């Protein structure tokens, strides 16, 4: 199996952001809920935020002018062509320059997760390179989910996981 | 030896779903949201409660005037917006101009309800003949004329001096419409008018107009080479429009009451009704949405959403599917 | 056993400060700069070194002309800009239009010095009455007239023809304002005018006008049918402007030199003066402010900041703040 | 005690970004110099070069139309309501981009100072998982200043940590 | 033992080109894309294949009549835009006003291509003189008139009533041009035209005008205190314009015929002609770029960069470049 | 020699982002064709997506008013004025964000790069602290081009890896 750095997973569903464990007693995905909802009120919030932008937008309105008002004609053209010009680049730009931020987001939301349980393991476990972690210890379906909310007693773990990393250069 | 394992790693779907970047474009995502309102019904709906007055062949002038050919809209009273076509064929039937028209179609965009009332009956041309009428004017076959002007003409071989007013005591604005007609010469003149020398005067409290035929010759339109030249004013509660004439004189019967104002609009669309209810009407068709951008026509009337000349519009939720 | 460490961190403080994001509201942060400007004196003030015409209860075209009503703006001479009501009550006494008005208050809004000159005084009238008066232009109690125009009217029985010219031989354009009486009738016209048939001629080397009487039966205002139609235009420096009448003429006693031009402005404020100063002025009051931002109208005069529509624009500088 | 993983300081004041010493002769806290004024000539500048890209903006001015100009009268209107409009939305996004822009820009630069320090110790110290390192050897009160200016001597600090960690696996 | 290594690393050159950012200014770097426009060749050259009208020294008033100052462009017919000095000399030799001026400049930025016709030839006058003439229209040294329309006046000593159309057979519209003078006195009047009470009417299907001379004392331009107001309208094919008078009358002898209609613009520039191409134009010279933008004059005509106002836009490309 | 950390080599010039592999073979400098050509197929597509929101800008025309007609003049003024003012803004400012957003992009395709390698070797090799590593085995011009394309076998070099890490703490 395989983390992050080879792609998504389609296993996952209950979130964006995730774990997978693999121990003893079971496998299977689990989403991180802080993150993920994090990423929803954050996300939602964008769109209302565009919309509102945007609820005061210039609003074009027929006139009409005779055959001696050519100039003013012409004006009123240039001049409603000209907003409705403006707002459509506000809006394709808008749109695209936060499709960027948005897909950073979640690749910055990714990496600072697994940031979260790398800084949390440490040395009790070795970073296998793919985004998984391969613990030096024993990790119950309790000390995995440990980890996930962030509730991770380091010392209590410390000394098995230190005997079994010099066996290793034994 | 293999030991306990966690992963970090994120979600997949089977999405199609793309949104563009201003790096990279078409990135297939798990997530999107599209913001852009694309159809419409095609339609000409009712706005709200209310109905539209649709024009169909006549344009504001013909409907105002009268144009026989126009009689259906005698008597509308309240509409939501108005629906013109671009170039209607019944207009002014009688060859002319219609003075200060736009400022006046600007003026009903902003009218929804008309309540056309009586304030010189013909019994009051005790004098003078009211049954001017012309072949250009003229409705099944036979030569008619403006339902709403009266084309005062001379009475066994006279034309005696005009002098008659209209007080506005209701307490509403008042829309009034006259009219004066360029002969095309001094024989045709006198045959119609006796006097040789003719004027016709408007007088408000604002307004203060003379007006003189101009006899000259011009190209035939419809057969004609005369012309009739029409003119209009608001007349404010409680005051007096005066009409003084020898001649030429196209005197208004019916006035237009200005009861409710408000928002509206003059359309221009080749369509015809739809009988259909929408809050937002565009030229060619109206607009159920919830979405915040639409793309068919800038010129909208109602709550509608935004303008914008986009093909798409599409936000990225998700995050990058990999297949 | 415990060693000695280092840490990396970053600044708290007791901030109540907050700042906004597209992706989140109502963000505690350490250090914010607010942008926006929300506070005016509500006081009509001095513009730099200049005071500021305000006109009160007359319009610029009861001060132009001299509505009887408005005697104190008879000699103003530089103002920086102009503040005038929305409705003024005394415009044109007698009731009138003032031709192209708009486009004279529009040069107003470019110049911001006069000086009132005397091109024709009232003994070059040697054969005409120069009395003419009116109770809808009455002072106190009794008729009076226009301060700066006069209502030449017939001397003796008679109303000899008038051809009279003014030669700009100043270095400034020159502003000239005429006018025509529109009687009620031929009696009335000849008991003030004698000559029944008549005209008003005013040329100049870009000027050519004719001005005939209108008589029509109007509607009373302020008691009276007749009116006044007023008239204006710019003397260029070396040229002669040149009247000819035979009743019916509004003379020009007073016309004003254009001394400086430059950049004003005519606010319509219900403010009175408030007797200070300031470099931006808005219809409501003036602004003291280094701010970038303000919202509180946007059609401002001086040197001041741009205006937005935003309740609140603040930018963030610190840091997120936790508690 | 803590670093940024939980939170932030009110005791230090000096800077925006820095440390805390927890040695032999003393503790307290220290602002880095370098990282903090970086981001002082930087905010300063984006507030001044906000007001320049506004110092050219749309000024409205008041034109008086008649009766029978209702038409011009009521596209003037809309066109200095619709630069108003269109202004008002470019300075209330242009700030919250870049309100956005500089929280990151906060979230980052301290992210920055961290992997700073964790390049300049590596196992020379342990880094605690709360943004705090612990130091394998002893770090006078002239060790911490020299890895807070960034001039840290590895070698000479080299034996006396080494000898020390496998102590921990003795 | 030092062993074997790998290093991460990235792009430096000797690359003096800088970019700028929100928050930093100057910024070293290794790659940078301009693009703005900053040059042009400052000439006034063709557009495309075709080549402009420049009318040197004369205006649209006087090249269209035919200022005598002004037979260079007698004969045009195809241009691709026009250009015109600010303040050219030579428009209207004989003092005047053109009606509806502008309208109708706006109206030639339509149309790139003209074909003189002859309408009224002078010898259809075999009972008036064609031979009016003044010193204001004068050309080597002797008085001349417009080239285009004909003064008459009256033959022998009367001046017959004039009744004359023009049908336009044509499939093109057609420019036609008249106009009126404007007497110093009735004794000059009768001198030139006999007749003392005179008219000017012209009519089409649309048209409707009548004219009447203004006596009046005016002062002196280029001596004179006569004046020639002109008109102009749109004969469409296969309708009739119609011209009555009986003094006063200046006749049209050549209309244009409007063969080709095209996005085109009259520009305002001291340049002479450059004798070169471009397929984008400003009025202080041209362009051949391929940036996506420019800077030196928002008034363009062609396929062109976009205007901004700015001194400098460059594009980061490359990396930052630690020297 | 040093990596990106003390700035960057005028010595690559084949690419944008990349290594140099010391061992004992040869010297020399390699850049990464993938991260490299990824950063040359996007700043083009943001060059060009630039100029087509631009694609689509206001065009002043030029219009003659009288004497009278003073207040539309002005108008007609304000309103060209007004766009080529709302264009000029919309250009620099454009501009400016994107560079910033150029800039950070390739200060993070760097840091990415890094990882890449930081991520395929881990106790294989020891961080330098200047953006180098140094390895525990030897790395024939065969291992190193092994690191570059992401194809490193970890397990093959392991044993002899592990050997030479505790001779170090002999
Ligand atoms: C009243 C009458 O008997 N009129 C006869 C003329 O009509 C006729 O000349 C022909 O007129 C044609 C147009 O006739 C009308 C029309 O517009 O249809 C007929 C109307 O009844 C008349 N109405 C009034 C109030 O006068 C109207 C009016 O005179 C004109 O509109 C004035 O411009 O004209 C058409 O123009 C033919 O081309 C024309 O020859 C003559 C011929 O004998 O006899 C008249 O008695
Ligand atoms: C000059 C004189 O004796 N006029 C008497 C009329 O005034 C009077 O008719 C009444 O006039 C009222 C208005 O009177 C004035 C005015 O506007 O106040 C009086 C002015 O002196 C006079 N000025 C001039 C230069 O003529 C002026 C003028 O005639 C009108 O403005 C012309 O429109 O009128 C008011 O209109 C009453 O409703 C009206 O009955 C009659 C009655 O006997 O005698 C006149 O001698
Ligand atoms: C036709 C003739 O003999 N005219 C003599 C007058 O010209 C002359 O009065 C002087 O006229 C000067 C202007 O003379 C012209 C002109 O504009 O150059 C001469 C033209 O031939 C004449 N053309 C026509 C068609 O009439 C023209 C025209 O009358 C005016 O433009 C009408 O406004 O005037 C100049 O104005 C002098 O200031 C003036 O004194 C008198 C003097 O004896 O004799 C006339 O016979
Ligand atoms: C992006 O997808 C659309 C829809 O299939 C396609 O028409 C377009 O060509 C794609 N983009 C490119 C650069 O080909
Ligand atoms: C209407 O005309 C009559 C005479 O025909 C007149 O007595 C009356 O005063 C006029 N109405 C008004 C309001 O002037
Ligand atoms: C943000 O703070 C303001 C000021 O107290 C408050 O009115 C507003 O409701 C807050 N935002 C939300 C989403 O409640
Ligand atoms: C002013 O009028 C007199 C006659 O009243 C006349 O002699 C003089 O030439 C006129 N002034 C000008 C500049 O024409
Ligand atoms: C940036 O470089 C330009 C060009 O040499 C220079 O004029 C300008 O002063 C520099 N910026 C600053 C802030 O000095
Ligand atoms: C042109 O005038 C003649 C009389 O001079 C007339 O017979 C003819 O009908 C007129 N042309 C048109 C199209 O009316």
């Amino acid at each position: 199996i395989a983390g992050f750095i080879e792609g998504g997973w389609q296993g996952m569903v209950d979130g964006w952001y995730g774990y997978h464990h693999s121990n003893e007693q079971g496998s299977g995905y689990a989403a991180d809920k802080e993150s993920t909802q994090k990423a929803i009120d954050g996300i939602t919030n964008k769109i209302n935020s565009i919309i509102d932008k945007m609820n005061t937008q210039f609003e074009a309105v027929g006139r009409e002018f005779n055959n001696l008002e050519r100039r003013i004609e012409n004006l009123n053209k240039k001049m409603e062509d000209g907003f409705l010009d403006v707002w459509t680049y506000n809006a394709e730009l808008l749109v695209l320059m936060e499709n960027e931020r948005t897909l950073d987001f979640h690749d910055s939301n990714v990496k600072n997760l697994y940031e979260k349980v790398r800084l949390q393991l440490r040395d009790n476990a070795k970073e296998l390179g793919n985004g998984c972690f391969e613990f030096y210890h024993k990790c119950d379906n309790e000390c995995m989910e440990s980890v996930k909310n962030g509730t991770y007693d380091y010392p209590q773990y410390s000394e098995e996981a230190r005997l079994n990393r010099e066996e290793i250069s034994g | 030896d293999p030991g306990d394992q966690i992963c970090v790693g994120y979600h997949a779907n089977n999405s199609t779903e793309q949104v563009d970047t201003i790096m990279e474009k078409n990135i297939t995502v798990t997530h999107a949201q599209d913001i852009l309102e694309k159809t419409h019904n095609g339609k000409l709906c009712n706005l709200n409660g209310v109905k539209p007055l649709i024009l169909k062949d006549c344009s504001v002038a013909g409907w105002l005037l009268g144009n026989p050919m126009c009689d259906e809209f005698l008597n509308v009273s309240e509409w939501s917006y108005i629906v013109e076509k671009a170039s209607p064929a019944n207009g002014l039937c009688y060859p002319g101009d219609f003075n200060d028209y736009e400022e006046l179609k600007h003026l009903l965009s902003r009218i929804n309800h008309f309540e056309k009332i009586k304030i010189i009956p013909k019994s009051y041309w005790s004098n003078h003949e009211t049954s001017g009428v012309s072949s250009a004017c003229s409705y099944l076959e036979n030569p008619s004329f403006f339902r709403n002007v009266v084309w005062l003409t001379k009475k066994d071989n006279t034309y005696p001096p005009i002098k008659v007013n209209y007080t506005n005591a209701n307490q509403k604005d008042l829309l009034v419409l006259w009219g004066i007609h360029h002969p095309n010469n001094e024989a045709e003149q006198k045959m119609i008018y006796q006097n040789l020398n003719t004027y016709v005067s408007v007088g408000t409290s604002t307004l203060n107009q003379r007006l003189v035929p101009k006899i000259a010759t011009r190209s035939k339109v419809k057969g004609l080479s005369g012309r009739m030249d029409f003119f209009w004013t608001i007349l404010k509660p409680n005051d007096t429009i005066n009409f003084d004439s020898n001649g030429n004189f196209i005197a208004p019967e019916y006035a237009y009451k200005i009861v409710k104002k408000g928002d509206s609009a003059i359309m221009k669309s080749e369509l015809e009704y739809g009988n259909c209810n929408t809050k937002c009407q565009t030229p060619i068709g109206a607009i159920n949405s919830s979405m915040p951008f639409h793309n068919i026509h800038p010129l909208t009337i109602g709550e509608c959403p935004k303008y914008v000349k986009s093909n798409r519009l599409v936000l990225a939720t998700g995050l990058r599917n990999a297949p």
